């Protein structure tokens, strides 16, 4: 990443606080209802019909803490985003066909979910640096596609 | 095209705003300022620092439009005629920009309306910020 | 909004293509694989090698729903509403792959109508294909 | 900037048959009629009311060939964009106050210029190569934008 030390103290710090359980459930499917398309890769996963269904899906909740939970170890390699995720991309182009794309709606909901979360906490300087990490993540996540 | 479940759920969320609107309008431009620097490119003229009068007075500005679209959301381009007009003629902010806004409004409205940011909320809010965002860039070319 | 102007534009330009439609549709696909990459995500179950016929098959009908709207340019979202229910309910494709395939088709003009590929016309064909991506995107929420 | 050596004779190959007085006019007259709110920063070059006018216009012609000749300097140092980028990058940001947006614009337009010109001779391939080119300068006009 090009963090500033400040920049990586403060993601780092907030992230501290972060129930990645509750997060990473809420982001999903807040992806799912915003992103109504994005439901594509899911139709295993149930009734994805309301917002309330998505919100209650506990395949939904339980793939968003296994998503937030591989992010969560990302941050532990600021410095080295594409080597942490080259298997994870590969995988997503390669066996999932997912649109690199996604990556980046995934993000922007993110930071969506901690500024609903943090309130107060999440300032205009806090959000810019989790803007940087998520950019960051959807293009090592995107890195290996071809 | 905003359902009428958007539209009450608009009329909601912006309801619970009030007095703040302009508060919440600076905040947002502060938000995109920090994490979208090109967008600095069109505020020359401005004292872009933290607590800027320029910027808050602006803040106002936006959010006061903000509204007059939740009030006018059946009628909306005719409700931002002029200010389509502005902005494609004199203005002329590239359209990227608008999503901006818009990503850095729903990220002020989450911290600021816990209760109200509700999934289907965050979902119509969204909707709504884009049916403005092509109204006002509708005359660009 | 498209003008008279950007009307004949677009139906004399489109009228040159003819009988290559198909031909440059299934060209715009495939440039569109090896620039963007990410797009071949939609076709998993494609053969995508140069000369597939599944590529040869799927330019013609994406070529033959642009020669509708061209031939119901007055009233794309009627034409084209089938197209758009397709795309918003099964296909799912992200919004931002149309601009995408506009961008690739605008350079296959490009490359077979270098006369008629004129700034006007050019101006015209990019206006166009931004209109036939928005319909088609219109009911995706 | 993942440019194989295959990409990179490509784009040398290609680039060794055009005209940059041409393809520089060429492509700064197309950005300003097809994006015409791009037309901003050049309120100083006189009319710009039409197609004609743009096109034709000394000024714009005269700017498109400075614009195309920092280009192709940047081809020559498809190593170090970034480094062989950065005074203008500064002054872009800085002084001209640029939308780092229409460096994006530009590329594209400046690809439809290039099919434009070779015809069949700018094959798929060729494309995909010259696409993560105009990309990468345009990333090198951005990287100093604060
Ligand atoms: C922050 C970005 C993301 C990260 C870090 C990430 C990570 C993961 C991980 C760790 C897995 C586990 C699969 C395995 O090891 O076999 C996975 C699977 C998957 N991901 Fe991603 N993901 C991300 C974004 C997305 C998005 C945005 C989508 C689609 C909206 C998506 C679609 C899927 C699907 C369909 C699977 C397969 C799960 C299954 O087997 O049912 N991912 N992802
Ligand atoms: C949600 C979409 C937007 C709304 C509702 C909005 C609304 C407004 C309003 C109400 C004004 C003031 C008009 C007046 O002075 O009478 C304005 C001016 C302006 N807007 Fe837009 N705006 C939006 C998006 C943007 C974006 C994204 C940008 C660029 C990043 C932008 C750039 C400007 C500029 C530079 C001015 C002039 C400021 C000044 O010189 O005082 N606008 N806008
Ligand atoms: C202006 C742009 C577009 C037009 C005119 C268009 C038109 C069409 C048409 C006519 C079909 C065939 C439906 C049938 O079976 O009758 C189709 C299918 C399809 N399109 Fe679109 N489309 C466009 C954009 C896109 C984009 C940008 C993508 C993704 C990158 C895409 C992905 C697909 C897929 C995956 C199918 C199904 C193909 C198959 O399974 O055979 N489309 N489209
Ligand atoms: C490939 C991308 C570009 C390159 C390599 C480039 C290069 C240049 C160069 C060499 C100069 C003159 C430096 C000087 O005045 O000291 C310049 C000036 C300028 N550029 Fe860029 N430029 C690019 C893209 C753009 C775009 C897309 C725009 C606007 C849409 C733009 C706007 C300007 C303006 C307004 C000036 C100053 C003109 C004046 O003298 O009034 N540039 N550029």
């Amino acid at each position: 990443m090009h963090l500033t030390p400040e920049e990586k103290s403060a993601v780092t710090a907030l992230w501290g606080k972060v129930n990645v359980d509750e997060v990473g459930g809420e982001a999903l499917g807040r992806l799912l209802v915003v992103y109504p398309w994005t439901q594509r890769f899911f139709e295993s996963f149930g009734d994805l019909s309301t917002p309330d269904a998505v919100m209650g899906n506990p395949k939904v909740k339980a793939h968003g803490k296994k998503v937030l939970g591989a992010f969560s170890d990302g941050l532990a390699h600021l410095d080295n985003l594409k080597g942490t995720f080259a298997t994870l991309s590969e995988l997503h182009c390669d066996k999932l066909h997912v649109d690199a794309e996604n990556f980046r709606l995934l993000g922007n909901v993110l930071v969506c979910v901690l500024a609903h979360h943090f309130g107060k906490e999440f300032t205009p300087p806090v959000q810019a640096a989790y803007q940087k990490v998520v950019a960051g993540v959807a293009n090592a996540l995107a890195h290996k596609y071809h | 095209v905003l359902s009428p479940a958007d539209k009450t759920n608009v009329k909601a969320a912006w309801g619970k705003v009030g007095a703040h609107a302009g508060e919440y309008g600076a905040e947002a431009l502060e938000r995109m300022f920090l994490s979208f620097p090109t967008t600095k490119t069109y505020f020359p003229h401005f004292d872009l620092s933290h607590g800027s009068a320029q910027v808050k007075g602006h803040g106002k500005k936006v959010a006061d439009a903000l509204t007059n679209a939740v009030a006018h959301v059946d009628d909306m381009p005719n409700a931002l005629s002029a200010l389509s007009d502005l902005h494609a003629h004199k203005l002329r902010v590239d359209p990227v920009n608008f999503k901006l806004l818009s990503h850095c409004l729903l990220v002020t409205l989450a911290a600021h309306l816990p209760a109200e940011f509700t999934p289907a909320v965050h979902a119509s809010l969204d909707k709504f910020l884009a049916s403005v965002s092509t109204v006002l860039t509708s005359k660009y070319r």
